RNA sequence: CCUGAAAAUGGAUGGCGCUCAAGCGUGUUACCUAUACUCUACCGUCAGGGUUGAUAUGAUGCCCUGACGAGUAGGCAGGCG
RNA sequence: AUAUGUAAGAAGUCCUUGUUACUUAAUUGAACGUGGACAUUUGAAUGAAGAGCUUUUAGUGGGCCAUUUUUGGUAAGCAG
RNA sequence: AUACUGCCAGCUGGGACUGAGGACUGCGACGUAAGUCAAGGAUGCUGGCAUAAUGGUUAUAUGCCGCCCGUCUUGAAACAC
């Protein structure tokens, strides 16, 4: 018959790594998670307790509960036509802080800092990010860079 | 009640664009320009005519 | 052809023109459409749409609810406005001298108000005294406390009052409702 | 309230003042337009003179026209055509060129023809087929007051003020461009020039990026 | 459309470590500028680690025939894909321009080898006006001193459906 | 007679008719599921702040 | 292009017929026509608004503006008998 | 490659605690707060056709066909 | 000083379809001062005919198109009922 256990189809997902087996380096147990922190979920296959389900590998959530060894994570999961709020009790080895979250907080401070400098003089700092713009006009000098003319090559075997 | 298209019906054109009078009168659709002989370098024609 | 982004020919979804055939309600509507269009007062707009509301959407307001409303600071002398029935509350022993404008008053509610020395006016009288809704305080009754709504959303682990006729032991208090009989909800 | 001359005199005087500044602004736009095109020409001459090559700036505005019907479109380009306001065939909109919008254009490439419109075709598009989105309604421009009443907070007071904000992509392009209803073009007057539309322009078809040849296609469609 | 000889000079985008890149140039026959810039990136993608996104085109120009009213012998070297494989050929054709010989070349390639434009690379279009550089007998026959031939069996086109005398094919 | 066994055909389209809206977010999430020791202490801390605030704005 | 290349009623590049084609590869145009696109009129639907004005015009009356219109099973509405 | 999670802020950000019975060696923190500083840029783009929400009920619960990926099968207008 | 490209709020012609809509308003244009105008939708002039002439209906002919409805069904004109 068919087989759908808890860890079915997890052969490579929960595989440890190449030359990264054994004990976990302790910085993962030194990281601190507060309620509201944005965390990623990458299950560590060596630690079998507090393991996320395979659905939650690669999912990013928000901490809502902090216990002795684990954090409660809220994750939005798509069930049918709507997202359901799921609550994961995950041990710290299976989570890490989202790096994009930390980068945006630096932008928040950088935006506030830039506003403070501009407010001293009113130079329209324009904190808002912009998409890559079409190139402006430029002049290409040819001195020392004479154009080298190219043609399609003939066909040949090379075997 | 009825949309009137400029570039025809010159009256609706002048209502939208008062400059249509000046653009027409000065013939800015056909305006000459002064000439000066700025010659491209000889390398430029050699590259273009290069075989 | 057009790649439609939304459903075509979609009705508004709100009421206009109350479902009631009551001519005096329709008379109040025609007065308050006029006020809601020519006055720019937000009060007239909410009174106009409140007059369209169905009976369950116009829950009764007891004089207790009005007395508490008049105990808001700065609100003692405001005209209490309710679009619907004002009912009488026997759980209070004191009523202030307020003015209450309402569609309907119960006999006790009207008697309670006039005995305290206040007025029991209709909404056409309120319009003459407050065309812009000056110094008014709109009272809405409790809408989510009626019997029908406690059966809405009934399902496992919702706590929402099963639809049942006879109440007591051996009327749905067994398998599915306790762990000693199978499971609990 | 006698009201024969006093009130109408003030309104006509106010209208006359608005015309004078529209006239002054339209003269300035013509000077700016002509200056930019000559200055590009002069720069190309100077680079050629100094043995160098003048690379023109990448075009900042594209006009995209949907050349495919509404049947059998996969969901992702169908969503992009909706966000670009191209919900009918031959419907056209202006798009400010950025990496965010360029990647949108590459997704809907099999369904549209687009390129870089010149001032002439934008002027003709707005004059001939120009409708503003006012109270969720498509009202013809047909008057300077209609734009000033809806885009005057951004300083756009005339039809040419609106055209100027489109041709030279301005700070208020998004508000000016979204104010314009999606342009409703005809089929091209002389045809599409190809036997089959639904190949890329490079392949002898019709869809994709035709850089400047959009002007011929659009003018014959407009 | 009418093939036009375009010169296309492009380069890889200028980074910080490598300003002023090496500025490659090609002469490609194309219908118009859009196909010209497209054909450029196609070939430059074949000879260098560069694509359209990572590079820019610095000059697009039309090369005109030096004298469009002198007939010349054009030596054309071409590689093309048939159904089975790839082959390099050297063809040659009389013309007055480089472009119209290339237009001729694509017509002949389509006719004789069923090679669509997609399948053909023009390796090198070379002009020669000196004989004994001409290798193909289908071109040598027009170079004989004092060439003169009739045009036998002259068929005259008729504007009307009916005519009132049997045609004459004299010349 | 054999029938069709399973297909997710048309299921994504059905789920997008009035579909995939995110769950509505609130200020003050429910304190169910959080540690009772924190919950019990939070109750006392919130009580004191209301008493402390009431004294200040007497 | 030809050989390889054999199936049963008579027979189908759709048919006629076509041979510097009306065949095949390719290029360039011109031209034809969908219930599609543009514009205009009229019907309906929906939406957004105006209107307490004179010794004529019930305010679910009168009027302005824009968009839209395929439909089985099915739902609702307004009507006909 | 394609597909996919999250984020791009007014429920956000910058003070010796203001509260606690939690926590800390400890006013240490944690959570939640009072007062202070931030509307045309409210912290990418494009769009938004009004958001959000509730109740109730019909029909349906035999499917089939392109392209692409793909399993069994020599294959099938076959089965999945 | 030119078969190319682009632009002109450049000019001069030849055809077609449409004429929606107020008892009184807007935006504009044109002369230096009775005001006119192609400027928020057709008017002017001139004929013929007040009748089956136009038109409605119906029959036929002609051009092109049109399988038998109901049902079950993935699929019906079915050599399915």
């Amino acid at each position: 018959g068919k087989s759908h256990g808890y860890r079915s189809r997890t052969r490579y997902m929960f595989q440890r790594d190449f030359r990264k087996h054994g004990a976990v380096h302790l910085s993962t147990y030194l990281k601190v998670y507060k309620v509201g922190d944005i965390v990623d979920i990458k299950a560590n296959g060596s630690i079998q307790k507090g393991m996320p389900h395979k659905f939650y590998q690669g999912k990013t959530g928000v901490v809502y509960n902090v216990t002795k060894s684990s954090v409660g994570v809220i994750i939005n999961k798509m069930v049918g036509n709507r997202y359901l709020e799921k609550r994961l009790n995950l041990r710290v080895e299976h989570i890490k802080h989202s790096k994009c979250r930390q980068e945006f907080l630096e932008r928040v401070k950088a935006n506030a800092a830039k506003r403070a400098e501009a407010k001293a003089q009113g130079v329209a700092v324009q904190l808002k990010r912009q998409p890559a713009q079409p190139r402006e006009s430029r002049i290409v000098s040819t001195e020392g860079n004479v154009p080298q003319t190219l043609a399609p090559v003939p066909y040949e075997t090379f075997i | 009640v009825l949309k009137k298209n400029p570039l025809k019906n010159k009256q609706v054109l002048l209502r939208l664009n008062p400059y249509a009078k000046v653009f027409a009168a000065e013939k800015l659709g056909s305006k000459k320009a002064e000439k000066t002989g700025t010659k491209p370098a000889a390398v430029f024609t050699e590259t273009l005519k290069h075989d | 052809g057009i790649d439609h982004t939304s459903k075509q020919h979609k009705r508004s979804g709100h009421r206009t023109a109350p479902k009631s055939d009551n001519v005096y309600l329709k008379l109040l509507v025609k007065l308050y459409t006029f006020l809601a269009r020519r006055t720019d007062a937000p009060f007239n707009k909410v009174v106009l749409k409140a007059l369209f509301l169905s009976k369950i959407n116009r829950p009764p307001v007891s004089v207790s609810r009005i007395a508490r409303a008049l105990k808001q600071e700065g609100a003692a002398n405001k005209t209490v406005v309710v679009v619907g029935t004002v009912t009488d509350d026997a759980r209070i022993f004191e009523f202030p001298k307020t003015t209450v404008a309402a569609l309907r008053f119960t006999a006790g509610a009207r008697a309670k108000i006039v005995k305290a020395g206040g007025e029991c006016i209709t909404l056409d009288q309120l319009a003459v005294r407050a065309p812009k809704g000056q110094n008014t305080l709109i009272l809405r009754g409790p809408r989510n406390s009626r019997e029908a709504v406690r059966h809405f959303g009934m399902g496992p682990h919702k706590g929402k009052a099963p639809r049942i006729l006879s109440t007591g032991r051996k009327f749905e208090r067994a398998r599915g409702r306790r762990r000693s009989k199978g499971f609990k909800v | 309230a006698e009201q024969v001359a006093a009130e109408r005199a003030a309104r006509k005087a106010a209208n006359k003042e608005k015309r004078a500044i529209i006239l002054e602004r339209n003269a300035a736009y013509q000077k700016e337009y002509e200056t930019a095109e000559r200055n590009i020409i002069q720069a190309k001459r100077d680079a050629k003179a100094a043995g160098s090559y003048y690379v023109e700036a990448q075009h900042k505005l594209v006009f995209v026209v949907r050349i495919k019907g509404i049947n059998k479109i996969p969901p992702k380009p169908r969503k992009v055509l909706q966000l670009l306001r191209l919900t009918r065939i031959n419907s056209g909109t202006f798009v400010k060129v950025t990496k965010a919008t360029l990647e949108l254009l590459k997704l809907i490439e099999p369904y549209v023809a687009y390129g870089y419109p010149s001032y002439s075709t934008i002027r003709q598009l707005v004059y001939k087929r120009g409708f503003g989105k006012i109270n969720k309604q498509r009202v013809p421009l047909s008057d300077n007051a209609i734009i000033e009443a809806n885009l005057g907070k951004y300083g756009i007071l005339s039809i040419d003020d609106l055209i100027h904000e489109i041709i030279t992509v301005g700070p208020h392009f998004k508000q000016a461009n979204n104010f314009l209803w999606p342009f409703k073009l005809s089929n091209p007057s002389g045809g599409w020039g190809v036997p089959r539309k639904f190949k890329h322009f490079i392949q002898g078809g019709s869809f994709g990026n035709r850089e400047e040849f959009i002007n011929k296609l659009v003018k014959s469609m407009n | 459309a009418h093939f036009k000889e375009y010169q296309v000079i492009g380069r890889r985008l200028p980074t910080e470590s490598v300003p002023e890149p090496k500025l490659f140039r090609m002469r490609i026959f194309a219908s118009n500028e859009v196909i010209a810039k497209s054909r450029y990136w196609y070939f430059l993608q074949k000879l260098h680690k560069v694509k359209k996104a990572s590079g820019e085109i610095v000059s697009i120009n039309q090369i005109n025939e030096a004298h469009p009213t002198k007939v010349k012998n054009f030596g054309v070297w071409v590689r093309y894909d048939s159904r089975s494989g790839t082959h390099n050929m050297y063809k040659e054709i009389r013309d007055v321009s480089r472009v119209a010989a290339v237009e001729t070349l694509y017509q002949d390639m389509a006719a004789r080898h069923r090679a669509r434009f997609r399948s053909i690379h023009i390796l090198k279009v070379a002009e020669i006006e000196k004989t004994a550089d001409v290798k193909r007998q289908y071109v040598k026959q027009f170079l004989t001193k004092d060439l003169k031939f009739p045009l036998p069996h002259r068929v005259q086109k008729s504007t009307k459906t009916f005519s009132y005398k049997r045609p004459s094919t004299f010349y | 007679a054999k029938s069709k066994n399973h297909t997710a055909h048309n299921q994504t389209r059905k789920a997008h008719r009035n579909g995939i809206k995110k769950p509505k977010t609130y200020k003050y999430p429910s304190l169910k599921g959080v540690d009772p020791k924190f919950r019990r202490n939070h109750k006392h801390a919130l009580h004191g702040t209301a008493k402390a605030l009431a004294a200040a704005k007497k």
